[PDB]
């Protein structure tokens, strides 16, 4: 009930409106999302509560209610969907040719498109709908351009 | 701080997307804060 | 981005 499949904003508000911090996605009964839109702080969703299960500052993720659930791993070749969910506006989706990080520890995919702060935690699809990680943690290039990797978990 | 979720959308692959941006192979550091770096 | 690189 307050953790049925989809993509869902992370909002915050004190005692007047609220603000945008964040996205995520609820699979299999488990919240994602980046650990720097929640720093690990307890969601409400609806009446219920959700507390963080697994998280890493490192690789910033964090999953709430219980284990990393995504496993789908950009193929290194195909086309991707960024489903962008930026504060104030609705859900769209952008479809892109990732580059790559190269890095010590392998290859990861990067998406070369830049969205507000807010926007961190979108989902990356592939063509079958599946996420294979989310948007928000990248680098800046020397004209300033943003491109974040597509960064998933293990589950 | 109420921090909550609310939902945005289903997740699904639109065929009728807008295709952009470019295809960079970039040089990358990752530090122990979770921070990514150009090398 | 815009909280630098997040």
């Amino acid at each position: 009930g307050e953790t049925t499949d989809g993509v869902y904003r992370v909002m915050t508000r004190r005692l007047l409106g609220s603000t945008q911090v964040g996205v995520g996605v609820m699979q299999e009964g488990v919240f994602h999302t980046m650990w720097h839109v929640t720093k690990g702080a307890a969601l409400r969703s609806g009446e219920g509560r959700l507390d963080p299960y697994w998280g890493d500052v490192k690789q910033d993720l964090v999953s709430y209610c219980g284990p990393w659930k995504l496993d789908a791993a950009w193929d290194g070749l195909s086309e991707v969907q960024l489903l962008a969910v930026p504060p104030g506006e609705r859900a769209k989706n952008i479809q892109t040719l990732p580059g790559i990080f190269k890095t010590k520890d392998g290859d990861i995919g990067a998406v070369a498109l830049d969205y507000p702060a807010g926007t961190s935690g979108s989902p990356i699809l592939d063509k079958c709908g599946r996420v294979i990680g989310l948007y928000g943690n990248g680098v800046v290039i020397k004209n300033g351009s943003y491109v974040s990797a597509i960064t998933q978990g293990k589950r | 701080v109420d921090m909550y979720i609310e939902r945005a959308g289903d997740i699904t692959w639109e065929k009728d997307a807008e295709v952009t941006g470019n295809s960079p192979r970039l040089d990358v550091a990752l530090d122990e804060s979770g921070d990514f770096s150009l090398v | 981005k815009g909280x630098x690189k997040k």
